[PDB]
Formats: C-alpha cells, sequence, structure tokens
C-alpha cells in the first residue's frame, strides 16, 4: 500500500527528502484508490502544513513530541510488553517475521518502530498489510488520542491508519 | 526512482 509508504515517511523524523519529493507525494496522495477522499485531503493538509515550515523548525517540533517521553513512543512493544525482557522476545519473533518475508534490517532503528513497521506493511498484499494494522490498532488508538491531547496534527496520521484498519 | 518506491529501513535478502 502506498498509503502505508507516505504515512510511514510523514511519521518518521522529518527528512529534508520530504520538502524535495513533495510534488511527487502530493500527487500520490491525490491519486489514492485506499483512500475516501476526505481523508486523502486531510493528509495532503498534513503534508503541506508539514513542508511549509522549515526543516529545521519542523525536526525541532517533532521531537519534542516524540523523543521527549514514552507515553508518545513508536516503539510498539513499549506499549505492549511492561517487562523489558518480554520486549526482547517479541523484537526477535518480530525480526523473524521480517525474514520470512525475505525482508532484512538495513538500518539502525529497532524492528517495532511503527515507520518501519508500515515500511514492512506496505510491502504485503492488501489483506496481509491490513491485518498488520489490525494488530496493533488499540497501539494506533493511543497514540492516536494522546497526540489530540497534546492537539497535535499528527494525531491525524495515527486516524488515517486506524481508518486504513477498517 | 520514485521517491516512495526506495527503502529507507529495509533490504532484499
Amino acid at each position: 500500500m502506498i498509503e502505508l509508504v507516505i504515512v510511514s515517511r510523514l511519521l518518521e523524523y522529518p527528512d529534508a527528502a520530504l520538502w524535495q519529493h513533495q510534488q511527487e507525494m502530493f500527487e500520490a496522495i491525490a491519486a489514492s484508490k485506499n483512500l475516501p477522499k476526505e481523508d486523502a485531503h486531510a493528509l495532503g493538509i498534513f503534508l503541506r502544513d508539514l513542508t511549509t515550515m522549515d526543516p529545521l523548525d519542523a525536526q525541532a517540533q517533532y521531537s519534542e513530541l516524540f523523543d521527549r517521553g514514552r507515553a508518545t513512543s513508536l516503539l510498539l512493544f513499549e506499549h505492549v510488553h511492561g517487562e523489558s525482557r518480554d520486549r526482547g522476545q517479541a523484537m526477535v519473533d518480530l525480526l523473524a517475521q521480517y525474514e520470512q518475508h525475505g525482508l532484512q534490517l538495513n538500518s539502525r532503528e529497532l524492528p517495532d518502530h511503527l515507520p518501519l513497521y508500515l515500511e514492512y506493511l506496505a510491502q504485503l498484499p492488501q489483506s496481509e498489510a491490513v491485518e498488520g494494522l489490525k494488530d496493533i490498532a488499540p497501539i494506533l488508538a493511543l497514540l492516536s488520542a494522546r497526540l489530540q491531547q497534546r492537539e497535535s496534527r499528527y494525531a491525524v496520521l495515527f486516524d488515517l491508519l486506524l481508518k486504513l484498519a477498517n | 526512482s520514485k521517491f516512495l518506491d526506495r527503502f529507507r529501513y529495509f533490504k532484499q535478502k
């Protein structure tokens, strides 16, 4: 699902490459087949709001929101498993599930890093990707809920992912 | 190559 890649990029630390490929993304969002017209609009609003900021200023807001705290962490297993040892085995089992689909970590991010996990989902058949979102949907909803409390438009990206889940 | 078709976290085996 191109939508899953698109959200994966928008949910990551705002990279300069976002600004120089905004045209490509705006068009992909516009021609989206998996999102109703109103949600594609909301996603395009988000991208436009993001890339009218200077990346340095986008990066600073992102960190104030996702890198300062645990309640807004993008490591999924930090929301699933309370014991650190449980998280470990979960990460291993997720790494193996990646290896099963012929995918190998080529990053310095953890396996349950949501943007990374979305990249994995996007490689799957439609149904296989949709189940993935259903699997983490209580996490998606908590994060969205929390972001709304902080009155942050990143919540939009979680609602869109939840929408894609049904 | 289109941006959205370039991997950012993974590679093939």
